[PDB]
């Protein structure tokens, strides 16, 4: 949850 | 809107040589042009419908802005098309930055620190980079040492426009919780829980402060904490300062100007150029030749 977006929704909040 | 169909297969054009890293957890090789021999960084990704959002935006960003010498230039793209039981592999071809990242420079450097003149130089290059993007209504949204690259000649080139934001208007704000926790600004961290929370170009300028500190102390503030804690901390704690007082008064006031919690209070990019730490620089050639030699020693 601490990481926003990333490689196509990989942990996206 | 740019056509992905337009892109041909790269077999007989460019050739991969060796691994270099991943910013968006997509591989990056030291590409070589077959006929001429010229070097270029090639980011090999996997393209889907999940990804054709970042690929649309990012490419348009590079086509428009990469021309700037402070940003690694975009040469173009190729789609490597694989069998039905496989995934298509995008190639992004880019100005090769042969000295690697700032963060790697720091790690390979005795005591993981840089001479204050070096920090003030790299910061200026970045700031010129940001001022170019900010005037064009573009936010980088993930400024840090891993995304600041160095050429064999030690000129500073920004990379990774994957999580960048284009705005139609200059009055416009964003509300997307994004970037790297340690380097993230408070008004960005606010967008995690509260949907009313919005931010703008000011966010990058904070990330620069934290990068600046990264270059001094060898890592960002709160690096010894879990990211999810730094998150809770950054809004609550007093805006980070330098540890050592062996740095100059100007540098202390620079960091002190960058890292202002309230983004109303926080200066704009155009101002940060006018700051003593930036405005008055020993000489662009004087520091660069110097910094060139240290990279060239620490290869
Ligand atoms: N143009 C480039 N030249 C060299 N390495 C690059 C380039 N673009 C991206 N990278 C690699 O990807 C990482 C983050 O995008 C960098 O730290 C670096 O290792």
């Amino acid at each position: 949850w601490w990481x926003g977006s990333g490689x196509s929704s990989t942990x996206s909040g | 809107e740019i056509d992905l169909s337009a892109l041909r297969d790269p077999a007989g054009i460019f050739e991969l040589v060796e691994l270099v890293g991943n910013g968006t957890y997509g591989q990056v090789y030291k590409g070589r042009h077959v006929k001429t021999g010229q070097l270029a960084a090639i980011k090999v990704m996997d393209v889907t419908g999940d990804e054709e959002e970042e690929i649309k935006q990012e490419i348009n960003m590079l086509k428009k802005y990469s021309h700037h010498r402070n940003i690694a230039t975009y040469y173009g793209a190729f789609i490597k098309k694989n069998p039905p039981g496989m995934d298509d592999q995008l190639w992004l071809v880019m100005e090769f930055c042969g000295a690697g990242s700032v963060t790697d420079l720091i790690k390979n450097t005795k005591g993981n620190t840089l001479k204050e003149e070096w920090i003030a130089y790299i910061c200026r290059e970045i700031l010129r980079g940001l001022s170019h993007l900010h005037q064009h209504k573009v936010i980088h949204r993930d400024i840090k040492g891993q995304n600041v690259l160095l050429t064999e000649n030690a000129e500073v080139k920004l990379v990774d426009f994957g999580v960048s934001a284009q705005l139609d208007r200059t009055v416009g704000r964003r509300n997307t919780f994004i970037g790297t926790p340690y380097w993230m600004a408070p008004e960005v961290i606010a967008c995690d829980e509260n949907p009313d929370a919005t931010y703008d170009f000011k966010s990058d300028l904070w990330s620069l402060g934290i990068t600046a500190i990264e270059m001094a102390e060898g890592a960002p503030p709160l690096c010894d904490m879990h990211p999810m804690r730094a998150l809770f901390l950054i809004p609550r704690n007093p805006a980070p300062r330098l540890k050592s007082k062996k740095w100059s008064k100007k540098f202390q006031s620079f960091i002190e100007s960058c890292l202002v919690k309230n983004h109303s209070q926080r200066p704009a990019t155009e101002q940060l150029m006018k700051h003593p730490f930036i405005r008055d620089q020993p000489n662009e050639r004087q520091v660069r030749i110097q910094l060139k030699d240290h990279i060239d020693r620490t290869k």
